[PDB]
């Protein structure tokens, strides 16, 4: 069954933002919770994925 | 004081509800209407911001003037603006709505829609991109966010 | 105690109507290759609250009205009839269990046109009165096939009891012997509530302020959810274990939500009928088949010796 | 391209067409945003002889 | 007595209806609400300066009107574009045709009530505006097709993306056509609606689909061909009944044939320059502006004075997606036009609106204003 | 010269025709299925 | 070279007549339209997450104006007035004089951004690449006169945006 891999990907998106705290942080600031490769960060704190 | 804190939280609540539920009345005058329709299109998608697509003028929150305002239609613009209930806002979009634009020296063009209606947000471009119009709408939402109606009411 | 039961009926009606607007904007988002509201709340869950507070502190539109009485009584009648259509609905047990709940709902749905007529005359606009008269004529048109299809199905029920309609469908859905009645019933309830492709009022209450217009809107969505629950009970009626009523409650809830999503999925698919085209649809297409199937569903329990029980 | 094969099969049945062959969302098959630099050609009048403007 | 309504400006259009109940006895379109005096402002500006006005006439058919004005000026200059510029003009003219017919069909469905293929096809329209932004820098008003050719060569990798778009776009046409063509509600809104006879269509100055929906076999890309339309292979859809449904089918089939032309233009793009190699008309390259003396003088004089066009009058008409788009350009020998009349098809179509809406109803008026693809920028100038 | 050109083998063939896939049952079969569902419901 | 849309005659055998009557009574093409809308329900939408995600642009993009400098701090503009001569909107107003070291420089360089039509004739007329129409499109203002740029605003736009403008000109100047 491939619903299980969908649930696993959602749970490791929860795991990838540093737990539930960072998950809710990016959920309420971004309205999107998907994880990505950190490409960079400028001299202000903007992070680029 | 306590009442200052209460009216500050009430201003935050009513500003949240007025900026997160903006209903636009879009004047489809000229080419800027096409890019408003791209701002409503599935890529940029105004509706996910709470900004609905083509509400009626008698219940809209913001008049988007999108296109050239001619002399023949300036009273119709002011009449539709007067039919809007308060708080009403006006976004000027593109160069002809902003200052007359490419038809600034024309005999039959109102040189900027701020000779007719009070304008809150000036979005520049010819046409401004749908992403740029959406930037202007979010700057309008931030302007609504820092309103102080009940704080000034408690201080008056 | 009974007042607690009335409040636990009528408050989640208003909550489900509040979130039907969110579900509608999300489903018509994703069916139109876009997203619905997802910024205002977490996944957009605060969009109905923000919408309601926006509508309730807006400036009143300040109309010049032909009447005060009908201009105030049309939202009151709309909301009262929208809330009182829920009391005989078996879910598995109704609030007001009555012998004639089907005829009760048919009568209280026939009374809903006075909100449209009073709100159309209580505006000074002649175009609003024309749109209101066209909406009233549409609604009284499709009430005919509502009544006759409803009668034909209750010829298989045995009585006007809505709780007997769960006993009637214990071996089979009643969409199987009555699927032409079911599809004409579905389009007829679609045309009752001025729902697309029958929404000529979006292509009659333009003088109300944002608050009372939200009240008309929420009465209309209470009617939509209610007619979907009534269609669910009447054609897709679920299994009912009397020792665990949550089985039937979960089952008719899932079917009613799928049927309301089917309303949302029909309004995202079709252009509007012109007015004489849906008058042609009722009086010349739905009504002859409805009469012929009414004759068939009279004569069929007699010719099969399947006359249902009176009690 | 991220949909599971159950949703992908439901989607191809509901549309009736093979939608993964022709997806309206763009992916890695597009051109690179950084390109090698061009060398545009000169026209026919870039000549050092027999190139009078009166002809 | 009979009813008289004023569907006002609350593009934009004022309509004065004389109705007899449900019927329509008289339809008077009051226009001029987007009259900006374009073709008086053209008279004080040079030919290059008057070029971006043509982007804003039919503001869903930008590079087509650029092409018509460029063909008018190049006809008066007695010069011709290079072949690669001609294939680029025909390529982006057919991409513009896809833009205009998506706008036409999806707004004609939006006004009737089918609001969903609007959102489905504006993503494809968003991708074609990305093609415009990649080729010129602006998403709508490119100022790209110029007298002499085009402004700038195609960036590398643009034709591969036009291939990847054109490969998938026929399925988008197919799902639009799945939603609307066999739909009984769409047919009931468009079959008996606005039947135009061929003789009255020739008499009223109709052009394009407004002729070809009525069975007239006329397309200016075939009969009076311009840049390389005699070298591409395509078919011209012809209607049978002159109604809104045949004009809908003609626009869907013109999207099909535009995809055919775009495939042929991608497979037949020649190498070479993109401006005319007369540096007294088209400006030189910036590498040779900054090295050659003649090229710096020609850069200076073209971007301040402009080229002098010889005195003469021309009517250059192309097949824009709305029909015959014409420019009557009168040059007095200076570097500014003396006169520029802009013939646009929507003006004559909206003039024929009154005959097309006789005996119909009020909700058929929006279908007839949809079947004439009316952009009021080209109507009011 | 390095210019935006099609590749040497050309581009791939491009669909431009109608493909309405003609799905569903026959009309005889659809009336048969509907009347059979009626017969099951009546029984 | 032409094709007849909508010139098909329907068949009149009992098979096709029953097919059309089944299509009438059983609403088959309406179910086809519902199936297409249901197909798009289960697709990924095309919606990007603005402001956190941006629409794709090219290096040719014509946004907000800026005045560039040479790589010595000297400004490129030498007051030749080609850009206000070619400006189709007459949005540019230039006044000049020799400054204290004798250099041909401007004292006034104004661009009314509300008159501007954003067509980029000024950057392609400029013989020294001084005025450019850079990448910025997010410069909406709350006031009309904030969109009336003088020379100081355009030089601050150049100093703000040079790190991106020079890379776009590097990526694009071989097509020019
Ligand atoms: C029907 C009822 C729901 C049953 C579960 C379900 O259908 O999940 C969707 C799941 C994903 O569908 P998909 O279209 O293939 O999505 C592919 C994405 O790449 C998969 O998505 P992704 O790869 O982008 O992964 C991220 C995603 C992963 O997706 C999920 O976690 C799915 C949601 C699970 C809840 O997680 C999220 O976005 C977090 C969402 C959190 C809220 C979800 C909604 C909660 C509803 C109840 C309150 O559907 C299926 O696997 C097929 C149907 C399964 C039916 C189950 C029985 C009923
Ligand atoms: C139950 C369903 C939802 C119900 C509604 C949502 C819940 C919140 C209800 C209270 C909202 C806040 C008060 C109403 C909105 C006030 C907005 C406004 O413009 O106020 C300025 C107005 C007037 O302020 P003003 O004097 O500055 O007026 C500005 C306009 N001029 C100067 C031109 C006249 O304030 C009021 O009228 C005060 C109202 C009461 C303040 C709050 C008290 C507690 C309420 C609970
Ligand atoms: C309750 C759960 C859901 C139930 C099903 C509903 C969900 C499906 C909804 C799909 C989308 C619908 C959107 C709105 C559509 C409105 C338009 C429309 O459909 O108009 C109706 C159309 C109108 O016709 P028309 O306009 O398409 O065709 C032209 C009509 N004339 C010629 C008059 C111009 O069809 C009907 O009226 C048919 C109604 C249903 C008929 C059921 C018949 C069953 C079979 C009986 C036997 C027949 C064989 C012969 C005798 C044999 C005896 C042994
Ligand atoms: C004596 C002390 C108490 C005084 C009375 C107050 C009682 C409590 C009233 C409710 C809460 C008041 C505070 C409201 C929020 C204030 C802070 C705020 O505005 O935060 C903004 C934040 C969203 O941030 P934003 O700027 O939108 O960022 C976008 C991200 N891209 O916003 C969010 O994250 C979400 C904001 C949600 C706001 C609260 C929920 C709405 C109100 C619910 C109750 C009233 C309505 C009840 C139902 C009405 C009918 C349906
Ligand atoms: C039958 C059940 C029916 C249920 C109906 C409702 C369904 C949805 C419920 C809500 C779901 C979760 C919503 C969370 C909203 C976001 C909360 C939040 O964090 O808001 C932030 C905002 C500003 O916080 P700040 O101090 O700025 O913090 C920044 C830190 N650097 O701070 C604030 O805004 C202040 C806190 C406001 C909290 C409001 C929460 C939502 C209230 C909705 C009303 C209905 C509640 C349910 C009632 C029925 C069930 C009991
Ligand atoms: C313009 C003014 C304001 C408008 C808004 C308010 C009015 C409109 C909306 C409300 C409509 C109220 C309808 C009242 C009667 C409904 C019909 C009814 O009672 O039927 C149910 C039932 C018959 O079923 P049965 O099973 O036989 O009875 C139990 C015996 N085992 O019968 C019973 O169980 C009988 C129960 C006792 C009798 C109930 C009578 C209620 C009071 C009289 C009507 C009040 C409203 C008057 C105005 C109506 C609208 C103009
Ligand atoms: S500012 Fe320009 S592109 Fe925009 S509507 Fe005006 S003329 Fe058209
Ligand atoms: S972009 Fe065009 S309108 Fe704007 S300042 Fe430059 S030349 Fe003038
Ligand atoms: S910006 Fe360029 S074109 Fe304009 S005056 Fe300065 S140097 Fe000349």
């Amino acid at each position: 069954m491939e619903l299980l891999q969908v649930l696993k990907r959602g749970l490791q998106q929860v795991s990838g933002h540093g737990g539930l705290r960072g998950y809710l942080r990016v959920l309420f600031r971004a309205n999107d919770v998907r994880v990505g490769t950190l490409v960079g960060e400028d001299k202000y704190g903007n992070k680029y994925y | 004081s306590r009442g200052e804190y209460v009216v500050a939280k009430l201003d935050d609540l009513i500003n949240w509800a007025r900026r997160s539920s903006l209903w636009p009345m879009t004047f489809g005058l000229a080419c800027c209407a096409v890019e408003m329709m791209h701002m409503a299109a599935p890529r940029y998608d105004m509706d996910r911001f709470g900004v609905v697509f083509r509400a009626s003028p008698r219940q809209s929150d913001v008049m988007i003037v999108a296109g050239t305002l001619t002399n023949k239609m300036a009273p119709a613009l002011r009449k539709v603006y007067d039919q809007m209930p308060e708080p009403r806002y006006v976004v000027s979009m593109g160069s002809c709505a902003n200052g007359g634009g490419y038809y600034h020296y024309s005999y039959s063009v109102v040189r900027g829609c701020d000779r007719i209606v009070p304008v809150d947000i000036y979005v520049p471009g010819c046409p401004p991109t749908a992403e740029a119009l959406l930037y202007g709408i979010l700057q309008l939402q931030k302007k609504i966010k820092r309103e102080k109606r009940l704080r000034i009411w408690y201080r008056r | 105690m009974f007042m607690i039961n009335v409040l636990t009926l009528i408050i989640p009606i208003l909550l489900a109507v509040a979130f039907l607007t969110l579900v509608e904007r999300k489903v018509l988002g994703y069916m139109q290759f876009r997203k619905g509201p997802n910024v205002v709340g977490p996944y957009g869950l605060l969009q109905p609250i923000a919408d309601a507070i926006k509508l309730f502190i807006k400036e009143p539109l300040r109309p010049a009205t032909s009447s005060i009485s009908m201009f105030i009584l049309a939202p009151i009648l709309a909301l009262t009839l929208a809330l009182t259509m829920w009391i005989p609905l078996p879910m598995p047990y109704p609030l007001i269990n009555m012998n004639l709940g089907v005829l009760f709902m048919l009568a209280m749905s026939s009374l809903a046109v006075y909100s449209i007529l009073w709100s159309g005359w209580a505006s000074n606009s002649k175009y609003a009165l024309i749109g209101a008269l066209r909406a009233v004529a549409q609604t009284i048109s499709y009430e005919v096939t509502l009544a006759i299809i409803l009668l034909s199905v209750l010829l298989m029920n045995g009585s006007f009891t809505l709780s007997t309609l769960i006993i009637t469908q214990e071996q089979v859905w009643l969409i199987f012997p009555a699927w032409p009645l079911a599809m004409m019933w579905f389009i007829s309830t679609l045309a009752e509530t001025n729902r697309a492709p029958f929404d000529l009022t979006e292509g009659f209450n333009v003088e109300y302020a944002a608050g009372p217009f939200a009240l008309f809107f929420m009465a209309e969505y209470a009617n939509i959810i209610m007619m979907n629950i009534f269609t669910t009970t009447l054609f897709l009626g679920a299994f009912h274990n009397p020792y665990m009523p949550e089985l039937y409650t979960i089952n008719f809830t899932i079917k009613s939500l799928l049927l309301s999503i089917t309303f949302l999925w029909i309004r995202a698919s079709y252009p509007r009928f012109r007015y004489d085209q849906l008058m042609h649809l009722l009086w010349k297409n739905f009504l002859p088949l409805t009469l012929a199937l009414c004759m068939w569903h009279v004569s069929l329990p007699i010719l099969l010796s399947s006359i249902p029980p009176q009690t | 391209a991220s949909a599971t094969r159950l949703i992908q099969g439901l989607r191809n049945w509901a549309s009736g067409r093979d939608l993964q062959a022709k997806l309206q969302l763009r992916y890695q098959e597009i051109s690179k945003r950084t390109q090698p630099p061009p060398k545009l050609p000169v026209g026919p009048s870039h000549r050092l002889s027999n190139n009078y403007y009166c002809a | 007595s009979n009813l008289t309504l004023n569907f006002g400006p609350q593009g934009v259009l004022r309509l004065v209806m004389e109705l007899s109940g449900e019927m329509v006895r008289k339809c008077d379109p009051h226009i001029g609400l987007l009259h900006r005096g374009t073709e008086k402002l053209i008279e004080y500006k040079t030919y290059l300066q008057a070029l971006p006005y043509f982007d804003r006439l039919d503001y869903v058919s930008m590079m087509c009107n650029e092409q018509a004005y460029s063909l008018a000026v190049e006809k008066l200059l007695n010069i011709q574009p290079p072949p690669r510029a001609q294939w680029i003009r025909v390529l982006f003219g057919e991409i513009t045709r896809l833009l205009n017919h998506i706008m036409a069909v999806t707004t004609h469905a939006l006004d009737i009530g089918a609001m969903t293929p609007f959102f489905w096809m504006f993503e494809e329209r968003e991708k074609m505006f990305e093609f415009y932004e990649r080729v010129s820098g602006a998403r709508m008003h490119a100022a790209y097709v110029r007298p002499g050719g085009v402004h700038q060569d195609l960036p590398l990798g643009l034709m591969d993306d036009i291939y990847e778009f054109s490969k998938n776009f026929s399925l988008r046409i197919d799902e639009l056509e799945e939603m609307l063509t066999n739909n009984r509600i769409w047919r009931n809104r468009t079959v008996d609606i606005g039947v135009v006879t061929a003789e009255d269509a020739l008499n009223y100055g109709f052009s394009g689909v407004m002729l070809r929906g009525s069975g007239i076999q006329w397309d200016l890309r075939k009969t009076q061909p311009y840049d390389v339309y005699d070298q591409v292979e395509f078919d011209v859809p012809i209607g049978s009944r002159g109604d809104c449904y045949d004009r809908y089918l003609c626009r869907v089939e013109e999207m099909r044939q535009s995809i055919r032309i775009i495939s042929q233009c991608l497979n037949k793009m020649p190498p070479g320059e993109i401006k005319v190699d007369d540096a007294k008309v088209s400006p030189p390259k910036r590498a040779e502006m900054k090295t050659s003396m003649e090229s710096l003088i020609h850069h200076f004089k073209l971007y301040t004075e402009g080229y002098q066009v010889p005195p003469g009058a021309t009517y250059t008409a192309i097949e824009a997606p709305k029909g015959e788009f014409g420019v009557y350009l009168v040059s007095d020998g200076s570097s500014r036009p003396y006169r520029c009349k802009i013939k646009a098809p929507g003006f004559a179509h909206l003039a024929g609106l009154d005959k097309m809406s006789k005996g119909h109803m009020l909700a058929d008026v929006v279908a007839i204003i949809g079947t004439q693809d009316i952009v009021f920028g080209e109507v009011d100038r | 010269v390095k210019q935006d050109m099609p590749p040497v083998g050309g581009y791939g063939p491009i669909d431009y025709k109608r493909n309405l896939p003609r799905r569903g049952l026959s009309g005889y079969s659809m009336f048969a299925v509907g009347i059979g569902a009626l017969l099951f419901g009546y029984w | 070279t032409y094709k007849y849309v909508n010139l098909r005659e329907p068949s009149m055998d009992m098979k096709s007549v029953t097919d059309r009557a089944a299509q009438t009574l059983l609403w088959t093409e309406l179910i086809r339209g519902l199936g297409m809308t249901l197909s798009y329900l289960f697709r990924e939408p095309a919606t990007i997450n603005y402001p956190f995600e941006k629409g794709p642009l090219s290096p040719r993009f014509r946004g907000e104006h800026a005045l560039r400098r040479y790589p010595s701090g000297e400004e490129r503009c030498i007051a030749c007035k080609l850009c206000e001569a070619v400006c189709p909107a007459q949005a540019i107003t230039i006044e000049a004089e020799p400054r204290a070291d004798g250099s041909r420089r401007t004292t006034r360089y104004d661009i009314d951004m509300t008159k501007c039509i954003y067509c980029g004739f000024c950057q392609e007329a400029c013989p020294v690449d001084a005025i450019v129409e850079g990448p910025n499109f997010e410069f909406s203002t709350e006031t009309h006169e904030e969109l009336l740029y003088n020379k100081e605003k355009l030089l601050n736009n150049g100093d703000k945006w040079e790190a991106e403008i020079a890379a776009n000109i590097q990526a694009d100047y071989l097509y020019r």
